[PDB]
This record gives structure tokens, sequence and C-alpha cells, in this order.
């Protein structure tokens, strides 16, 4: 969140790893930017 | 905007803020009415000695002098020449070569 | 001081537009109307 | 100045609000040449 | 933005977002109704360009 | 000034000058003795600094 603009960047890559976070390199592309103007102090996810 | 907004009793519906823990950041909004503690004392409830309501109004009346009178303001803020443009002035495009 | 060639230019306007007389401006007085040269040397005298 | 890009000064400001910026760029840039040309002369002595 | 019947209070200053449209700023700049029109990173004349 | 034994009639209001001294408001704005203190061109909080 910058000055009211919340911004999302993302990546999806294939992998083949059993347990930890895959060591290596790649970059996230900017996906979307939204003018939301809200305060964000804290966050949570959404399972299904 | 005196002839638009002013009333001979005072248009008391306009509030400003008199107090704040700190100087707010550029383009920050602060919706609050929690009592300002001017004394060293903590101060609960709606009012208290040296405990000030953090807002006060303007009394806007046409019978005041210039400078007192209500002004409307718009601040047009924009960012430029660095990203995909979504607003333009009335210049027509030409062909491209 | 002394002056080479001195010209008084006289007219009447709405007082709101006195600011248009400043040396490089663009309201209709300064536009289609009385335009100053950008390096204008001189004085503007105005009264109600 | 408001930018490093001379055309992004010129295509945003008029002929005189720009000067107050453009003169800064002319000043700093010219000092950047005077510094380079001084180093190149002092260097030219080492090579000479 | 300029004729809307009630404005907000400053402590709760309204923000409106503008996008995907054409902007004739000569409308704002020409009207005598405005006392002050001071621009802090563009000349007022350049807004239409 | 605040603690004077007698105060003036407003038709003949006293106008006293103050100088050569330090303006400590701590026993003043922070003090119970007044049902109004309003400042009009400073924050009362700033009167020390
Ligand atoms: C938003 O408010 C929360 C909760 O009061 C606070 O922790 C956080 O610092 C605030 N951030 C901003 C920038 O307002
Ligand atoms: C007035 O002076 C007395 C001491 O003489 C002090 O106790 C009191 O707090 C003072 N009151 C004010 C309003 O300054």
């Amino acid at each position: 969140n910058i000055d009211g603009y919340f911004k999302i960047y993302s990546k999806h890559t294939p992998i083949n790893l059993v347990r930890d976070l895959p060591q290596g390199f790649s970059a996230l592309e900017p996906l979307v930017d939204l003018p939301i103007g809200i305060n964000i102090t804290r966050f949570q996810t959404l399972l299904a | 905007s005196n002839n638009l907004d002013s009333k001979v009793g005072g248009n008391y519906n306009y509030l400003y803020r008199l107090f704040r823990k700190s100087n707010l950041k550029p383009f920050e909004r602060d919706i609050s009415t929690e009592i300002y503690q001017a004394g060293s004392t903590p101060c609960n409830g709606v009012k208290g000695f040296n405990c000030y309501f953090p807002l006060q109004s303007y009394g806007f009346q046409p019978t005041y002098g210039v400078g007192y009178q209500p002004y409307r303001v718009v601040v047009l803020s924009f960012e430029l020449l660095h990203a995909p443009a979504t607003v333009c002035g009335p210049k027509k495009s030409t062909n491209l070569v | 001081l002394c002056f080479t060639n001195v010209y008084a230019d006289s007219f009447v306007i709405r007082g709101d537009e006195v600011r248009q007389i400043a040396p490089g401006q663009t309201g209709t007085i300064a536009d289609y109307n009385y335009k100053l040269p950008d390096d204008f040397t001189g004085c503007v005298i105005a009264w109600n | 100045a408001i930018s490093s890009v001379l055309n992004d000064i010129l295509s945003r400001l008029d002929k005189v609000e720009a000067e107050v910026q453009i003169d800064r760029l002319i000043t700093g840039r010219l000092q950047s040449l005077q510094t380079y040309v001084t180093q190149q002369l002092i260097r030219a002595a080492e090579i000479r | 933005v300029f004729n809307a019947t009630r404005f907000a209070s400053v402590y709760a200053w309204n923000r409106k977002r503008i996008s995907n449209c054409v902007a004739d700023y000569s409308v704002l700049y020409n009207s005598a109704s405005f006392s002050t029109f001071k621009c802090y990173g563009v000349s007022p004349t350049k807004l239409n360009d």
C-alpha cells in the first residue's frame, strides 16, 4: 500500500520440491493496482 | 462561497480539527471525536476539565467581513509522465508515421 | 533615472482582470487584448 | 528542478515558470562539463 | 466537482477519483468565479496539453 | 494579573504591560482555576516554546 494505492505483484512457476521454499531466482510481475485509500494494519487469508 | 453556503445565524455543519497527537501525513484523513487531553490527567467520558472536544465548527454568516466568509476548495491532485495515462486534455491525436 | 522612448498606454477594465496586465499572462485582456512583451520594462498603474 | 528531462519541463510549464527550473539544469550540467574537462586536462598532463 | 450542492467538512474531506475521460481545464481556468487557481508542478495554461 | 485582589471595572479596563521576564503558562493553561481559556492566534500548548 503506497499513499492509498494497494498494489499486487505475482508469479506462478512450476517446481518439483518435497518440503521447503525452493532455492533459486525469479521475479513477480505487477498484476493489479487499486485506489482503495484504506488503512491496512493487519491481514488474514481465505481457505476453502 | 458566501452566497452559496453562508447563513445569518451561522452554518454550524462545517467542522475543523483543533487538536492531534501528531501532524498528519500528506493525504491522510482522520475521522475521530475522541477528547483531547490538554491536562496531564487522563480524561474519560464526553467532557472534562482541560479535556477538549477535538473538533470545533465555523459559524458562517453573510454579515461577517471578507476573510471570515466560507470558501469552497478543490485540490486537483495528479501524477504525470511515468505510467499509462487515463486522463487527457482536449488535444486531438494525428496520424502516426 | 532617464528614459530613451517613453509611452503611456491608457485603458479601462474590470478590476478582477488587473492581474492579466502582468508581463506574460493569458486571460482575454492579455490574449486578444492588450498583451505585454515578455521582457516588458515599465510600470503598471491602476486605480478604482 | 522538477525533472532531469528537459522536455518534461518544457511540455509542462510556460516560458517563465520553466526558466526557474531550466536555469538550474543549465547550471548543474555546465558544472558537470567543467568538472569533466578539468579532470581530462589534469589527466592529459599525466599522459603527456 | 465544482457545482455539487453540499461540499464535505474539512475534517472528513471528500475524495473523488477521476479516470477514462477528457479534461477541459480551460473551463476551470477561465471562470472568474474562482479567486485562486495555483498549480504546483504544471503551469495552468499547460493543463489542456 | 489573574490572582489580583481587586480587578478593574470594564468601563475603565486596566491595560498592563509585561516584559524582561519568562512567560511560564504551566500553572495557567494546565490549572483548574478557569472555566474558559481560549487562545486566538497561538496554540496554548505553544506558549512555553
Ligand atoms: C492505521 O491504524 C492502525 C490502528 O490504529 C495503526 O496501527 C497504524 O499505524 C495506522 N496506519 C496509518 C498509516 O494510519
Ligand atoms: C494564585 O497564586 C496562588 C499562590 O499565591 C496559587 O496557589 C494559585 O494556584 C494561583 N492561581 C492562579 C490562577 O494562578
